[PDB]
RNA sequence: UGGAGCAUGUGGUUUAAUUCGAAGCAACGCGAAGAACCUUACCUGGCCUUGACAUGCUGAGAACUUUCCAGAGAUGGAUUGGUGCCUUCGGGAACUCAGACACAGGUGCUGCAUGGCUGUCGUCAGCUCGUGUCGUGAGAUGUUGGGUUAAGUCCCGUAACGAGCGCAACCCUUGUCCUUAGUUACCAGCACCUCGGGUGGGCACUCUAAGGAGACUGCCGGUGACAAACCGGAGGAAGGUGGGGAUGACGUCAAGUCAUCAUGGCCCUUACGGCCAGGGCUACACACGUGCUACAAUGGUCGGUACAAAGGGUUGCCAAGCCGCGAGGUGGAGCUAAUCCCAUAAAACCGAUCGUAGUCCGGAUCGCAGUCUGCAACUCGACUGCGUGAAGUCGGAAUCGCUAGUAAUCGUGAAUCAGAAU
């Protein structure tokens, strides 16, 4: 179970949905792996009238999770994928 | 610096919610922008609070939030696939359609601020319901609305800054959720956008 | 205009272990790389010793004892000309100019090696025929007509 | 001008008009198998079939405006779109942190 | 960059009216809509008057040529 | 026993103690402490420590440091030299102060400020 | 800063066609936050009589192929095929182009009857208001005074009492504490290894934290009206103040675009609706906004160290390249990146022989000439091989400018998915 989601609030609130939601079905989903912030830096410029000083800054994330079921016969993952997403989520899954 | 952007998290969320690749990240950026400058220069009636553009599975999701659910609803539904053929042909995917409630709607920015550019025009002084603005909208919900009105007013080098304060609105803030719509119009000879901070409770 | 600045100077080494030369390491750093400011660093200190008879800081030590000032030139005026104000003052100041000025005038001289130019006056700190026991007595000199210059008007 | 956006905005078709010959045709030109006497028939290539087939004569804008600076690589939008679009919300993942 | 990688210049569109005049005589040029209609190497010893816009300009086309465009018999800063 | 985690940092580190009673020898990077340390000045000011409490005779250290450059982690060793021993006891406890060699800077570059050249420095005007 | 190392940075220079932009050491951050087929700032070859495009009335033939032909140069037309399309078997449609009325085009003028979410405060807590009072009034008081502060946070007094708007708290926002954390990294437990870790196990002698107690007016002692404050103190390898400002808290100097969405007193109106345009902006005659590089000595010319290295990457980045002194164009392991393509590196050791110099640091017009974008490099391009053609001398008149991590010399990885943003 490798993914391809947004932020800090919506995958992380929808890998709550994929181990306990396939551990209840008789195999076993290990616990959610760490992987961080992704650190992208950003210039503009923000002025009305042309101002090279009055720049602002932005940045983007993009959040991956690995899980892996240890006999792969969970198909929760496959079945519920859809309950994993709600409204801008896209999941990617990788059975095993 | 723009706050509505800094609570992007701890305040409210987002309208265009949805997932595809980073070289795709401009792919469904394309048609999030011929079905939002369709309900101003159309739907004027029924006036839209918050334009979300989803994409759930195999459709669209736009919630076309009114304030006037009879225009639109009308005789089982006339008017509800007439948006379905307008929009989602020059809109790349098609939308499934679903209306809500906004009941009680007297305390949002967008809900006030399409109907008092539109009174100024047929020659009604524009400082009279301008104080009802905030004395016909402040009965029963929030708290305060402060309004900033600098710009035109019936005369040319006008730069005067009008304040309609009656209550409390800080603008400094996170936790005290600002709205802020400044929509526009051109009135007997003119331009007015109509500055609006309508301000609910905290928490 | 209260002074908030705390003066607290670092005087412990791992090879010198010296008191005024233990954290000097900041001009012969010359803005670069402390692998080539090693050997210039700490490898004049065994070369101004290794000329002589005498330990390196028993020159070292002799440094403020010839070349210190007894007044100071810092101006002021009142209502007609600008009168500076020289007096015993406090060790610190006194011995600020009993190194650093023997130190930065070793340019106009140069010899072989960068290390040596460094150690070129260290060992002058002792009779003080030198240039920077040129400039200390020279300082007693002008303050004939300062002299008087402290209470009144001053 | 009508006919400034509307002049150059067809190219997405007369460009690629051919596409095929022009994609099977500039392939072989990184290699030097070819002989010195087919130093003339991959000559004959492109041109004065009808000459919309350079792509140098191409330029983005944005995508209701018209602005070229500002375009950043995810986007079809520019930097007068960007300070307009996720304060009301049009622009997905752009939050506002460290 | 620019080295001698394209070695021929066979361009049919720009080559059907200056190769073909070996066969005709001399007593007319070869009228130019560029301010790049370079030629092959084989044929040194017309006339190429470089387009810009209002009138043309004296080429002295003699027998050593090898480089580059036509930039400087009608120069890019004329000296107005 | 004494098979414990310590670390030590300067400019981004996540170190590794491997320490326990033995005679002050001195170890880093899988290596000595005169193995990539050495030729240069700051070998023995973290002896300055380790004389001021006299362990150089009384612990077996490795405490390892990467990242940043040659020298910036010179500090790193000066780190969590006592980090292994305070925690073994409170003997030299209210006496260490006076060292001062635990504290992690934030006189650092931080984030890069638009509008100015670098950390708190400014452009060239008049 | 300096006779000076002659950049369109505006004022002095060179036309045979020339459209507006600041008004100070706020004059190169003055329309628009990019002039690649001109349907742009009337050179215009050039032609309109319906139309690409916005437009109603009418069409063969829906359509395209319109490759190729004049073309050293759009296209009409040969256009090689197709008859397309729903069928109450009536009727209907879009278009390469095409004919008649009107037009879209401002592509000159002009911020003085038309900008809204600023191009100038040193970061001043300073500019105002409601009511009350005093004055015939304009006003004033509040906002003054005593003390204190970066600071209307204040405190104590007072014909004022409140308020509009603050660093705090809502705005760089979790070594410091962390449940649980690494399906393919590699080696703390380990055997192993080519001691580069094949590979289990590495959650414990750990591998890049989402986010969560976090730092104080907290106490003691005096000084101060003891009161706002101001000094001294712990813990203990860290204990007292560390504003990080695109709807400035708001108050500021007839002045940039009838111009990015806008918006007037005259204009073209067979036209700036036609477009394939037959070339006409640096004589140096200088000042100047001057803002790295050194002064020959730490000396003059190499291929080398313990040694950067992850992502974007379905018309992309382009290995160890055979090509090499130095060129990694036919190859292609990283092809959807815990791989890799720029994959090489890091000022050090005691760096050769001769020891301290306007030169054995110097090459502007004469790089000719070399299987790489590809129908398009005929007297000019990187391609750094150093035979040659130089000028760097304590910085003085007086002036940009520094109270602490500060004055201060190692590079950017990626496209409208084809690799020279000082």
């Amino acid at each position: 179970i490798r993914l391809k989601a947004f932020d800090h609030r919506l995958i992380d609130q929808s890998t709550q949905e994929i181990v306990e939601t396939a551990k209840r079905t008789g195999a076993q989903v290990r616990g959610p792996i760490p992987l961080p912030t992704r650190k992208e830096r950003f210039t503009v410029l923000i002025s009305p009238h042309v101002n090279k000083d009055a720049r602002d800054q932005y940045e983007i994330r993009t959040h991956k999770r690995v899980l892996d079921i240890v006999q792969p016969t969970d198909k929760t993952v496959d079945a519920l994928m859809k309950l994993d997403l709600a409204a801008g989520v896209e999941v990617q899954i990788s059975l095993g | 610096v723009h706050p509505n952007g800094i609570r992007l998290g701890i305040v409210k969320e987002h309208t265009s919610v949805w997932y595809a690749d980073r070289k795709n990240y401009a792919d469904y950026l394309f048609a999030d922008l011929k079905v939002r400058e369709y309900l101003q220069d159309k739907l004027k009636s029924a006036s839209v609070s918050r334009i979300d553009i989803h994409r759930p599975a195999q459709t669209a999701r736009i919630t076309i939030h009114t304030a006037r659910p009879g225009i639109v609803i009308g005789k089982k539904g006339e008017d509800v696939e007439k948006l379905r053929q307008d929009l989602t042909k020059q809109m790349g995917v098609p939308v499934h359609i679903n209306i809500e409630e906004i009941r009680k709607p007297e305390l949002d920015a967008m809900l006030v601020a399409q109907s008092v550019a539109q009174q100024l025009e047929r020659r009604v002084m524009f400082r009279r319901a301008m104080k009802r603005a905030v004395q016909n909208a402040m009965r029963i919900g929030a708290k305060g609305i402060k309004i900033q009105v600098s710009g035109r007013l019936g005369g040319a080098e006008i730069a005067r800054t009008e304040w309609y304060r009656e209550g409390r609105v800080p603008l400094h803030t996170l936790r005290a959720d600002i709205d802020y719509a400044t929509y526009e119009a051109h009135t007997t000879y003119g331009v007015i956008g109509v500055k609006v901070w309508i301000f609910k409770g905290e928490v | 205009r209260r002074r908030v600045a705390a003066k607290r100077e670092v005087l412990a080494d791992p090879k010198y272990g010296s008191q005024i030369l233990a954290k000097f390491m900041n001009h012969v750093m010359e803005s670069g790389k402390k692998a080539v400011a090693e050997r210039i660093v700490y490898g004049a200190l065994d070369k101004v010793k290794e000329r002589g008879k005498a330990d390196p800081l028993e020159t070292f030590e002799k440094a403020l004892d010839a070349i210190a000032p007894l007044v100071e030139v810092k101006s002021r005026r009142v209502g007609g000309a600008t009168y500076q104000v020289p007096v015993e003052v406090r060790p610190s100041r006194r011995n600020a100019l009993a190194m650093r000025w023997l130190v930065d005038f070793a340019r106009k001289r140069g010899e072989k090696s960068m290390a040596l130019r460094l150690a070129g006056e260290l060992l002058d700190a002792a009779e003080g025929k030198g240039a920077a026991v040129k400039k200390r007595e020279d300082v007693h000199r002008m303050a004939e007509a300062n002299k008087a210059f402290s209470h009144y008007r001053f | 001008k009508e006919s400034m956006k509307n002049r150059e905005l067809k190219r997405q078709l007369t460009v690629a008009k051919y596409a095929k010959k022009r994609a099977e045709l500039k392939a072989i030109i990184a290699n030097p198998n070819s002989s010195a006497e087919e130093r003339w028939n991959a000559q004959v290539a492109l041109q004065k079939q009808p000459r919309d087939a350079s792509a140098s004569r191409l330029r983005n804008r944005c995508r209701l405006t018209g602005r070229p600076h500002g375009f950043y690589r995810k986007f079809g939008l520019s930097r007068n779109k960007l300070r307009e679009a996720a304060m009301r919300g049009d622009v997905p993942g752009l939050v506002k942190a460290s | 960059p620019r080295s001698l990688k394209k070695g021929p210049f066979i361009d049919l569109h720009l080559l059907k009216k200056v190769e073909v005049a070996v066969e005709k005589n001399d007593r007319k040029p070869i009228k130019t809509w560029s301010r790049r209609s370079m030629i092959l190497p084989h044929m040194v010893g017309l006339t190429i008057a470089v387009h810009n816009g209002r009138q043309h300009v004296p080429v002295l086309v003699n027998e050593d040529m090898v480089g580059h465009k036509l930039g400087e018999f009608a120069a890019t800063r004329t000296y107005r | 026993a004494t098979q414990n985690y310590g670390t030590g940092r300067r400019k981004t580190a996540t170190a590794r103690v491997f320490l326990r009673p033995g005679t002050g020898k001195i170890s880093i990077n899988n290596r000595g402490l005169d193995q990539f340390f050495g030729r240069e000045t700051a070998r023995m000011v973290v002896r300055q420590p380790l004389e001021l409490t006299e362990t150089v005779e009384k612990f077996d250290i490795f405490v390892t440091v990467v990242g940043g450059g040659v020298s910036g982690q010179a500090g790193a060793i000066r780190h969590g030299i006592t980090r292994a021993l305070i925690e073994y006891d409170e003997t030299l406890r209210s006496s260490l102060r006076k060292a001062g060699y635990v504290t992690r800077d934030a006189r650092e570059v931080e984030r890069k400020k638009v509008g100015l050249r670098k950390a708190r420095k400014r452009p060239q005007y008049s």
